[PDB]
């Protein structure tokens, strides 16, 4: 049979050359649609701006997420929690 | 205006006052023996057209997350059928 974390690794390196766009076109388009609809309304945009939009919250995500990585690893753990989270959100200062 | 009061007055002499509710204006003119005594008539800026534009623009700020868009015919026969 087989073990975890190997494979966990391969495709962490089968993603990491490999710069393709992640989380799909329309999902996202809705919840951007449906999250400037209370500011005003009947609101249209246009393909670029919601292209910049993945681009600036997948950049926002990887440059969370790595920092809360050396969080957790820096308390002797490889699981992530909340409290990596918090961490991670205080020490870079969005509070 | 004076049209219709010679329409209802067809002797052209009569003494009346004519209010006039138009699309865009609303008037009030006295007539004297048959003649419009213009120096008198006063106009006001609202008509149906403003009325019906009143309607729509109370409608929009009633309902600000209403999700199906009305049409000016639809809000006339909103005015037309249920405004006393």
């Amino acid at each position: 049979r087989y073990k975890p974390g190997t494979v966990a690794l391969r495709e962490i390196r089968r993603f990491q050359k490999s710069t393709e766009l992640l989380i799909r076109k329309l999902p996202f388009q809705r919840l951007v649609r449906e999250i400037a609809q209370d500011f005003k309304t009947d609101l249209r945009f246009q393909s670029s701006a919601i292209g910049a939009l993945q681009e600036s919250v997948e950049a926002y995500l990887v440059s969370l997420f790595e920092d809360t990585n050396l969080a957790a690893i820096h308390a002797k753990r490889v699981t992530i929690q909340k409290k990596d989270i918090k961490l991670a959100r205080r020490l870079r200062g969005e509070r | 205006s004076l049209f219709s009061f010679y329409n209802y007055n067809p002797s052209g002499n009569k003494t009346g006052l004519v209010i006039s509710c138009g699309h865009e204006d609303t008037n009030v003119i006295p007539v004297v023996d048959g003649a419009g005594i213009l120096t008198d008539a006063k106009r006001i800026n609202w008509g149906g057209h403003q009325a019906v534009d009143y309607l729509n623009d109370l409608m929009a700020l009633k309902y600000p997350y209403f999700p199906t868009k009305m049409s000016y015919l639809q809000y006339e026969t909103m005015y037309k059928d249920y405004c006393y």
